[PDB]
């Protein structure tokens, strides 16, 4: 149970302060700064439905559809809003502000479990805390991410079955640090008895902080790439091992920055000079301004601390077993790609192709690689391209090779980070036998922007797969629910419109698959990938839409509008070619295949992958994976785009909402028996509907309320009923409160006024009684009048004393 | 609805001492017009009464014989709560579900809540039906309703 | 109608100023004279309609019993004023009765009022209507 214990302080509040409204005329309005409003309704005139907003006491007009229904203040700071008798856009967007402005951030509803980005450190992360969230089910504590993770394990214990979390959310929405949390708990709650192994799981986030990690616009310590970290588990339940799984990691960033934007932390780490013995190791100068991978947008950052993080990512290394010899391999790779954005080229000898101007750098690049500076120019000037039983001598210009170069470097990014991945799962693999596990997904969810490109795609159509993933659940729940409370009915699955766009992107006809095919042919462009997307899918699939002009104030470009289920998206097609498949020196790779740095040499060797075709593939991976778990799913919010607590940006939470997947959760899950309530429950509120039915002895819950329905003139539409409990179509309950409050009014007056009634009555005998009285009183008072004033009394009365 | 010309005989009854308790003179104020209606067994409420023509303050209309009879038959097809309506109701306000109910609560629903009862109506009829509170301070309310329903002289 | 019928005798003593067993139209008004103020002849002839009987001691009993005709008594008065003091202290408020007389029942007139209180008995607000009752019905005094 729960009271006063300190550490529910920024869990739970003062159900009692809480404690110290008319439907018809209280009701939410959309207002431009604050998204919706509180407004009492004022008069109508059809559609046209006038009100007053509370705050400013002002007026506006309102189309009736417009309005939102607004919840009693009964539900303020609500846990669970799947509770709430209201459930909408602003009703949610309500419950939320209320509960994170009063310090609270885990709110739930439903499946999810929404938690809005503190931008503070709390006291809910405490030891104690986590023992007292150990065990028990949701509706048995306060919103708290704990219980995700925890009702998970006992669920794996209890079940036997896989378990996997799902963090969602955009940038800088907080989900690095929840995943981060999930999984300390699950060590907290499961260790064991270099160092531990957990130390390990723990360890390996410096590393892949390292490459992993930048600081962008909306965060600082940015996760540029998805991840799917399972946890393994034994037989008595405790952690048997790890390993991890990364998605789209953001290649641009190696060679491109934006302002007030740096490259991954670790290339600044490198330039740090906190670990100078390792300067020429690397061939580099403590001085990250002057190389120009890295001095675009700013270097420094307020909160990280680049020779620190340096020295600790050092460690991490060394706690995760990396020989020197392998730490060093990847310093070295790190620090070439440094001089690789420092070589530079001259064009125009007398004839007009390209051809280096400076060795010294190309030379340092060679070294650190293990090539022959000599063999990389030339290959990086005049290419030994391949067709056939032929090889041809190909040769480029600045353009052509300045860009070859930067793609060099991506590459053996990408090819380094990924190498790093599976190293790091080698560590935390295990050779014991594991028995169950649970993982915990951490991507990038759902965003639309003003300019939405072939990584945006890449982006939504993943939580797309995802989102579907949901849904399907959600449908399997429903159902048990329904066959356990004898009534099902008219379904099929959630997981279906969403499967239309789905195929237009992944199948066969699909889009990425006219990018992949595409992209083998030489001079295609973006002319000739368009025509084939529009001849393929234009006119012919619902989804795919030809571009319908803006719907905010900043947008741009567009060629194609897909339907997602979060809205339709304006994609533009330009530059996806180059973006899908990384041009690179065939040549030079043969080159850097045959190093003799141990490390650069796995980076490079021989087959026997396009982006979107790899992407699509590992996501295959991860869906069958995910099916055969059982789901649980954690929406992070940013509240406003200043990192300050408290504040929120209304346009921006309710956005969020729209992709984040609880408005469609709430969608998908309107179409049945929502608000469904327990004859009990049924019975102690709603009889006041129906008193004069209730035959009059303690009656079956059901027959009561089968009766209230019944006599209640209820349509068999609205509702439907279990065995258990009586089922409710949407805003249903609404009506029932309001009918509810309306009688229980008049029923109070309708009593108010016998008892009045009592009241006259009994004065009544005395009215009578008191009528003959002053009738008297008044009739004689009249007599002596007219005598004391009588000529012939006075002179008779006057005629005696005597 | 139509009345009974017995029914009107009550009435003109009625109306008679009523007109006279302001003076005779035929009239009677229509701020007595729910009363003179009550005193005939109609347990109309305020929203009624101010509905047929009934007003707020003493001396603003003043009503012949002839149109109490239309608002005296209009108060007639109004509603008339149930015991059930009644018990269902306070129900609402008994959490446990033994039958009663903090008489401050009482006091509560009564001057707060509907049209409003005044604190000297409410302490009025505590004694005259004689409601008494257990040693915690809690009323049994079944009883005080069949006893307001009841009347001021039972059988 | 008992022992003053023989004092109406006695008020006749008086009627009878000059003797004669009978008062002529201005015998009357020689003992009115002889005391206060006098009435008017027109106020001898104009009322020369209220005796069946012309007049004399047992017809000054008989042209008044059509005044004192209507009356109830000391206990049903002061039983009247009784059902408007449920605590039996014997005694209305003033502004109470008042209110009771010149707004309810057969409103009494600025006038009536203004002469019921002239020589009402109230005392420290309290009217009381025992004593009152007392004076409207000889018991006490006028
Ligand atoms: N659950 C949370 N609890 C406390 N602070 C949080 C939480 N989620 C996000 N934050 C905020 O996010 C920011 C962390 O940014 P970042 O530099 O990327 O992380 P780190 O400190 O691990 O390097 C901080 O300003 C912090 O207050
Ligand atoms: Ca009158
Ligand atoms: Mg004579």
């Amino acid at each position: 149970i729960d009271f006063s214990d300190p550490d529910f302080q920024y869990l739970a509040v003062d159900r009692k302060k809480l404690m110290k409204f008319d439907g018809k005329k209280n009701c939410w309005v959309p207002d431009e700064k604050e998204g919706f409003a509180s407004a009492e309704i004022q008069s109508s005139k059809g559609d046209e439905i006038t009100v007053k907003i509370v705050a400013d006491s002002s007026t506006r007009t309102v189309k009736k559809d417009d309005i939102q229904s607004m919840n009693p203040p009964k539900f303020e700071k609500l846990e669970d809003m799947a509770n709430m008798t209201y459930l909408n856009e602003a009703s949610v967007l309500y419950n939320l502000r209320s509960r994170y402005t009063s310090g609270l951030i885990y709110t739930y509803s439903g499946l999810f479990c929404i938690a809005v980005n503190p931008y503070r450190r709390l006291p809910i992360y405490t030891d104690s805390v986590i023992a007292k969230y150990r065990g028990k089910r949701k509706t048995e504590i306060p919103p708290h991410l704990f219980s995700v993770a925890d009702n998970a394990y006992q669920n794996m214990v209890t079940d036997r079955e896989n378990q996997s979390c799902l963090i969602t959310g955009e940038s800088g929405a907080g989900k690095t640090e929840n995943t981060k949390k999930v999984i300390m708990y699950l060590a907290k709650v499961a260790c064991a008895v270099e160092g531990s192994l957990e130390d390990q799981i723990i360890q390996a986030n410096p590393v892949l902080e390292a490459y992993g990690n930048a600081k962008t616009t909306r965060n600082n310590n940015s996760s540029r790439f998805g991840k799917f970290i399972r946890i393994h588990f034994g037989p008595t339940g405790k952690i048997a091992g790890a390993d991890i799984e990364t998605y789209l990691l953001e290649k641009s960033r190696v060679t491109y920055q934006q302002s007030a934007e740096r490259n991954y932390h670790i290339f600044y780490q490198i330039c740090s000079n906190a670990i100078p013995e390792l300067n020429d190791v690397m061939l580099v100068t403590p001085d990250s301004g002057l190389y120009s991978f890295i001095n675009q947008g700013c270097l420094t950052v307020d909160n990280i601390d680049d020779v620190e993080e340096f020295k600790l990512c050092d460690e991490a290394f060394d706690i995760l077993g990396f020989t020197k010899e392998e730490k060093q391999s990847m310093f070295k790779c790190t620090a070439s790609i440094l001089h690789m954005g420092e070589m530079k080229f001259k064009q125009r000898p007398r004839e007009e192709q390209a051809e280096s101007d400076g060795t010294a750098e190309a030379e340092k690049v060679a070294f650190l690689c293990g090539i022959n500076a000599g063999d990389l120019l030339k290959a990086l000037l005049k290419p030994k391209v391949k067709v056939g039983t032929e090889m041809v001598t190909k040769g480029q210009n600045m353009n052509q090779v300045v860009n070859s170069v930067g793609a060099l470097a991506k590459s053996l990014y990408d090819r380094m980070f990924n190498w790093l991945v599976r190293r790091v799962n080698k560590t935390l693999d295990t050779k014991a036998k594991r028995n169950y596990y649970i993982g915990v997904l951490d991507i990038a969810g759902f965003e639309i922007f003003d300019f939405n490109s072939f990584e945006q795609l890449c982006i939504n159509y993943t939580n797309e797969r995802l989102q579907q993933f949901f849904n399907h659940h959600m449908f399997i729940l429903e159902q048990e629910e329904y066959k356990k409370e004898g009534i099902a009915w008219e379904f099929i699955d959630f997981g279906m419109d969403l499967q239309m766009c789905i195929d237009l992107i992944e199948k066969p006809m699909g889009i990425l698959s006219i990018l992949e095919e595409e992209c083998m042919f030489p001079k295609a462009d973006d002319k000739s990938f368009q025509d084939k997307l529009y001849q393929n899918h234009m006119g012919k699939n619902r989804m795919f839409t030809k571009p319908g002009k803006p719907t905010r104030p900043n947008q741009g470009p567009a060629h194609f509008e897909l339907h997602h289920y979060a809205g339709n998206v304006p994609y533009s097609i330009t530059g996806w070619l180059e973006k899908n498949k990384d041009p690179i020196n065939e040549n030079v790779v043969a080159l850097l295949g045959a190093s003799k740095e141990p490390l650069v040499a796995e980076l490079f060797k021989a087959p026997e992958q396009t982006i979107s075709a790899v992407h699509r593939e590992s996501l295959n991976k991860l869906m069958k994976n995910l099916y055969s778990t059982h789901p649980h799913f954690v929406r992070c919010i940013i509240p406003n785009e200043l990192k300050q607590p408290g504040l929120v940006d209304a346009e921006l939470v309710l956005h969020q909402l729209q992709c984040n997947g609880v408005l469609e959760g709430i969608r998908i899950c309107r179409k049945g028996f929502p608000s469904r309530l327990i004859y009990s429950e049924f019975k102690q509120r709603y009889s006041i509907l129906a008193p004069n039915a209730i035959p009059q002895g303690f009656v079956d819950g059901k027959t009561v309320s089968e009766k209230i329905l019944a006599g209640l003139q209820m349509d068999p539409a609205e509702y439907r009923l279990g065995t258990t409990k009586v089922f409710f179509k949407a805003g249903v309950l609404g009506n029932l409160e309001e009918m509810r409050d309306e009688r229980l009014s008049k029923i109070i007056s309708m009593f108010q006024a016998h008892i009045r009634g009592y009241l006259i009555r009994k004065a009544y005998k005395k009215l009578q009684d008191q009528r003959i009285g002053l009738s008297v009183i008044q009739r004689n008072i009249r007599k002596w009048l007219v005598l004391r004033n009588w000529q012939w009394w006075k002179l008779y009365s006057k005629v005696k004393p005597l | 609805p139509k009345l009974s010309q017995d029914e009107i005989d009550d009435l003109k009854d009625v109306f008679e001492l009523f007109d006279f308790w302001d003076g005779r003179d035929g009239a009677v104020d229509a701020f007595k017009l729910g009363d003179v209606c009550r005193c005939l067994g109609i347990n109309p409420r305020n929203e009624d009464v101010f509905a047929v023509g009934g007003t707020h303050k003493m001396g603003e209309k003043s009503l012949p014989f002839e149109e109490f009879l239309p608002a005296y038959e209009g108060l007639m097809d109004c509603e008339q709560g149930t015991f059930a309506d009644y018990m269902e109701a306070f129900k609402t306000f008994d959490r446990e579900g033994q039958g009663f109910i903090s008489g401050a609560e009482l006091r509560h629903v009564l001057t707060a809540l509907g049209e409003r009862l005044s604190d000297e109506d409410v302490d009025e009829i505590i004694k005259l039906t004689d409601l008494q509170e257990d040693l915690e301070g809690n009323v049994k309310y079944e009883d005080f309703v069949k006893k307001v329903m009841a009347g001021p002289y039972p059988d | 109608p008992q022992k003053q019928i023989q004092e109406m005798k006695e008020a006749f003593s008086m009627i009878d100023v000059d003797r004669d067993g009978f008062v002529s139209k201005e015998d009357i008004k020689a003992i009115s004279e002889q005391l206060g103020r006098a009435p008017d002849d027109k106020e001898l002839t104009a009322m020369l309609k209220e005796a069946p009987g012309p007049l004399n001691f047992t017809m000054f009993l008989s042209i008044f019993s059509d005044k004192l005709s209507g009356t109830d008594s000391e206990e049903t008065i002061r039983n009247a004023f009784a059902m408007f003091d449920e605590q039996e202290t014997k005694k209305l408020n003033i502004e109470y009765i008042k209110d009771l007389l010149e707004n309810m029942g057969d409103n009494f007139n600025k006038d009536e009022m203004r002469m019921t209180f002239k020589e009402a008995p109230v005392e420290g607000g309290k009217f009381d209507y025992v004593k009152f009752t007392a004076m409207i019905k000889g018991s006490g005094e006028e």
